[PDB]
């Protein structure tokens, strides 16, 4: 026990082949998750024959998500048999977890990340509850993106079909609707307070994720904050350079265009978009393995690429696939050859490319402008964004 | 689409340089970078090539012309791939060739305004 004994008379409260009542599910989960010794209790439900039943009582995909995630995540030596308990199960329920934003994830799949991400969360420092954050109201404009606004990309609702084929045709309406809100970036960011700038950042960087997996923490989810800071130390970055970042990418970003986004990669079309917090593009994240640090091989190897988009919307992965891909631009510049880089040299005239290879709390300001540039675009072929970096370093100075 | 003052190269190429564009005289034309300080702008080239463009390229008309064109897409950032369209008419013995590059996060641009300063590109 302690906790089986509990589920174990609330199981009997139903019949064999239907399923318990929504209280009493929310009533085992949460069992579950309040739990002390959370192996011993799945060994114990396993030795009565509990544990499998367990997973056919319970429930809607809605529940069975937060059960599963609960116990793939809380549990350590005992995990393999809550993971052989539940393929068993899916033999009558084939459905399981996958359905609605999940539908790309088969439920082993469901399982897997679950633990992979609890174990990830305690290994790499980030699995501690955030505070409750003040997100943006805003639903149109520059910052009304899941950075500002806590709203899942996911989460949004669908496109209007009317409205998918005017974009598929290139309606010059409905595609700015759904494109980046900044033309002139300057114009922007004169029209921001330091107080405003400063809102904006904690506002970002204070909620807590956006996180597909919510019941694979330990307790609530942590702040954008906290897995930030996790990444800086995983690749040798900080969590400012990082923040800035992404403060600029959500800056020029919108709920509209976070529906788009998500959409269009998912769909028949498969689209190549950029997504999320940092607007990782889809295809660069499987080229470069961007979740190699939360997700083990056996996981990465059978990722579609519709579930690698959908990772991309879940703020923790998103958060260590753009730290991931910084720390690979900053090694790409450490070896490149500035002689044979003259406008990069010519707009950022202090560059060192030696000290990318370390923390960019030894950077000069100008790697970091020049970095923005290779963020945005191509990296280190000597064609410039000439207004990100000085977008991006106005966030940096923020922090 | 839109342009306005004229621009005369050297070498007898006439071409009209498209609004909001800073241009270059380039080598063998001119090149057109998008104005302001934006975060994803347009790059333009024209030129006059005296050497033929390659076969197995799939065409286009340009208006009363052919022309012969081939996309290709790099890996780019943030902002989407690279998309960078390389497009060539005949000019009476030469040819002019047209260069254009962008970014998009939303599938292979128009490149409109490209396929507009090539269009209307002179031969004299
Ligand atoms: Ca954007
Ligand atoms: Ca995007
Ligand atoms: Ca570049």
């Amino acid at each position: 026990t302690a906790t089986s004994d509990l589920i174990e008379s609330l199981i009997s409260y139903s019949w064999d082949d239907w399923q318990v009542t929504r209280q009493e599910a929310r009533r085992v989960i949460a069992a579950i998750r309040n739990d002390n010794v959370p192996d011993a209790t799945i060994a114990a439900l396993d030795k009565s024959g509990s544990l499998i039943k367990l997973f056919q009582r319970v429930g809607p995909p809605e529940l069975a998500r937060s059960l599963i995630a609960s116990i793939a995540g809380r549990t350590t030596m005992q995990r393999y048999q809550a993971r052989n308990a539940l393929i068993r199960s899916l033999i009558n329920n084939p459905l399981g977890t996958q359905t609605d934003n999940w539908i790309y994830f088969p439920t082993i799949t469901f399982f897997d990340i679950c633990a992979d991400l609890a174990d990830a969360a305690g290994r790499l420092g980030f699995a501690a509850a955030g505070a409750t954050g003040v997100a943006s109201q805003a639903i149109q404009g520059p910052f009304s993106g899941v950075g500002a606004t806590g709203v899942n990309p996911t989460d949004l609702p669908s496109i209007a079909f009317g409205d998918q084929l005017k974009l598929l045709n290139k309606d010059p309406a409905t595609v700015t609707k759904y494109s980046n809100p900044l033309g002139d970036l300057g114009a922007y960011l004169s029209q921001l307070s330091p107080q405003d700038k400063l809102n904006q950042a904690q506002t970002l960087v204070g909620q807590p994720i956006s996180t597909l997996f919510p019941d694979a923490y330990p307790g609530n989810p942590p702040s954008r904050a906290k897995v930030m800071s996790a990444a800086a130390r995983k690749y040798d970055l900080t969590p400012q350079l990082i923040g800035a970042i992404i403060l600029a990418e959500q800056r020029d970003q919108t709920r509209d265009e976070d529906a788009k986004d998500y959409q269009a990669a998912v769909s028949i079309k498969s689209a190549n978009t950029s997504i999320g917090l940092g607007q990782v593009v889809v295809s660069t994240a499987i080229k470069y393995e961007l979740f190699t640090d939360l997700l083990g091989q056996p996981v990465r190897r059978g990722l579609s690429r519709k579930a690698v988009a959908t990772l991309l919307a879940s703020d923790e992965f998103n958060i260590f696939a753009t730290a991931r891909y910084i720390r690979y631009v900053a090694n790409l510049a450490s070896q490149q050859d500035l002689r044979k880089l003259p406008k990069t040299r010519g707009a950022f005239p202090s560059i060192d490319l030696r000290a990318y290879a370390g923390n960019p709390r030894n950077w000069p300001r100008d790697n970091v402008r020049a970095l923005a540039s290779e963020y945005t675009s191509r990296p280190w072929d000597d064609n410039l964004s000439p207004g990100w970096p000085m977008f991006v370093d106005d966030a940096y100075a923020t922090f | 689409v839109d342009f306005d003052k004229t621009l005369t190269h050297p070498n007898g190429l006439v071409v009209e340089r498209p609004v909001g564009f800073d241009a270059r005289r380039s080598a063998e034309g001119f090149r057109f970078d998008e104005g302001g300080k934006l975060r994803n702008p347009r790059q333009l080239e024209v030129q006059r090539q005296d050497a033929p463009p390659p076969p197995d390229l799939a065409s286009r008309r340009l208006g009363d012309g052919e022309a012969r064109y081939k996309v290709e897409e790099d890996d780019g950032g943030s902002a989407g791939s690279e998309y960078r369209l390389w497009a060539a008419k005949p000019a009476g013995a030469r040819w002019i060739v047209v260069s254009a590059s962008e970014q998009s996060e939303d599938g292979e641009p128009t490149f409109a305004l490209a396929w507009a300063l090539l269009e209307r590109a002179r031969l004299q």
